[PDB]
């Protein structure tokens, strides 16, 4: 039941809006002093752990956002919210690629007015006669 | 706090038995137990929540 | 395989939106998968991917295999193999091409009758005491491009050069 502690601490890390030191949290929260509730800050990315002394902070969308659909090149999909945490207000900038069609974007099929983003692995008219009928040997005669 | 101490006590319960305990309607038991715990839909136990300090929880709960 | 990805991707810009062309790439990434890689590699579910699947079936995109994997634990495993066949996207794509070009190579109708008539009917439903076009059994009137189908021909032109340079 280690889970909750992080939560309590890093929300009220948001509420006091100021780094605060782990004697400070475990006396706050009122926990016996320990390795755990600094590691837990050290797992967490929404906290900041840093070298001097102890002090707890709370924790480029678009290269952010490329650079993932990189890493992303085994992944077929990805989540819209998870992105946006990774790069805060990335939604924008993910909408954003979509238009440019290269990271591009997929407008939701359950509320229309979000859009979700996707990784990139990188007219009916028009479509019918880029599709119209679809045997062998009018292949062979196009071969 | 409370709950989870009964989490440790017992690695199955429900909902129905965590509303008897706390009161609450489900839907408020059912959000905070998606964080600490997760649903086995399957098996004997199937629709009951298992988990994955007690103390320090309770007094972050304390706290906030 | 670069030009054939790249005739692949001109394809999904032509045909359908970004999700089949992000699930063809996604295919493109991993050698083979069998009917449920696509699942645990997307967020889409299997039924909305059926309806994908049935699309592609639609066409001759891509090919399948049915394999069972036959090792008896429990009912055995249904494998499908999905690999790209370039010689059916090659005939098909052309096949369209050509027929396209053929529908952009390539008139009379009454309000109440809601009839159709042509030139040669023309001849027939002319009547010298007025002058007009008359119907036929209603004797009601008769009422009733290139350049725009050619510009949209030039995006057909840079596909048609792509896979000029596929074949050679």
């Amino acid at each position: 039941h280690d889970s909750s502690k992080l939560l309590w601490a890093t929300e009220y890390i948001q509420k006091k809006g100021k780094p605060v030191l782990v004697n400070e949290l475990l006396d706050y929260l009122s926990m016996k002093k320990d390795d755990k509730v600094i590691e837990l800050l050290k797992k967490l990315d929404r906290i900041e752990f840093d070298p001097k002394k102890g002090t707890f902070k709370y924790l480029h969308s678009p290269s952010e956002l490329l650079k993932l659909l990189r890493s992303q090149v085994t992944f077929k999909g990805i989540s819209c919210k998870d992105l946006k945490d990774g790069w805060p207000q990335c939604d924008e900038t993910i909408n954003q690629l979509e238009e440019d069609s290269k990271i591009l974007v997929l407008r939701t099929k359950k509320d229309k007015t979000p859009r979700y983003v996707w990784y990139n692995s990188g007219d009916e008219e028009f479509v019918k006669m880029w599709e119209n009928v679809q045997a062998e040997l009018p292949r062979k005669l196009q071969d | 706090d409370y709950l989870f101490k009964l989490f440790d006590e017992y690695d199955y319960w429900s909902l129905k038995g965590l509303k008897e305990r706390t009161r609450q309607p489900e839907a408020h038991l059912k959000e905070c137990l998606d964080k600490v715990a997760t649903l086995v839909k399957k098996g004997p136990y199937a629709f009951k929540y298992t988990l994955r300090k007690e103390e320090e929880r309770k007094a972050t709960l304390g706290e906030l | 395989d670069d030009i054939v990805k790249n005739l692949l991707k001109f394809v999904v810009r032509g045909f359908y939106g970004g999700s089949f062309v992000l699930v063809l790439d996604a295919i493109l990434f991993h050698s083979v998968l069998a009917e449920d890689d696509l699942k645990q590699l997307l967020s889409i579910n299997k039924t909305e991917l059926g309806p994908l699947i049935a699309r592609l079936r639609s066409d001759r995109l891509i090919s399948i295999h049915k394999q069972r994997e036959y090792p008896p634990n429990s009912k055995s495993v249904e494998r499908v193999y999905y690999y790209v066949k370039y010689p059916h996207a090659i005939d098909a794509i052309k096949w369209k091409v050509h027929q396209v070009v053929q529908r952009l190579k390539d008139g009379y109708m009454c309000p109440i009758c809601l009839t159709k008539y042509t030139q040669l009917e023309a001849v027939q439903l002319l009547n010298f005491d007025r002058t007009e076009f008359l119907c036929s059994l209603c004797d009601e009137p008769l009422v009733e491009k290139q350049d725009k189908l050619n510009r949209l021909m030039d995006q057909i032109q840079p596909i048609i050069d792509s896979l000029k340079k596929i074949d050679d």
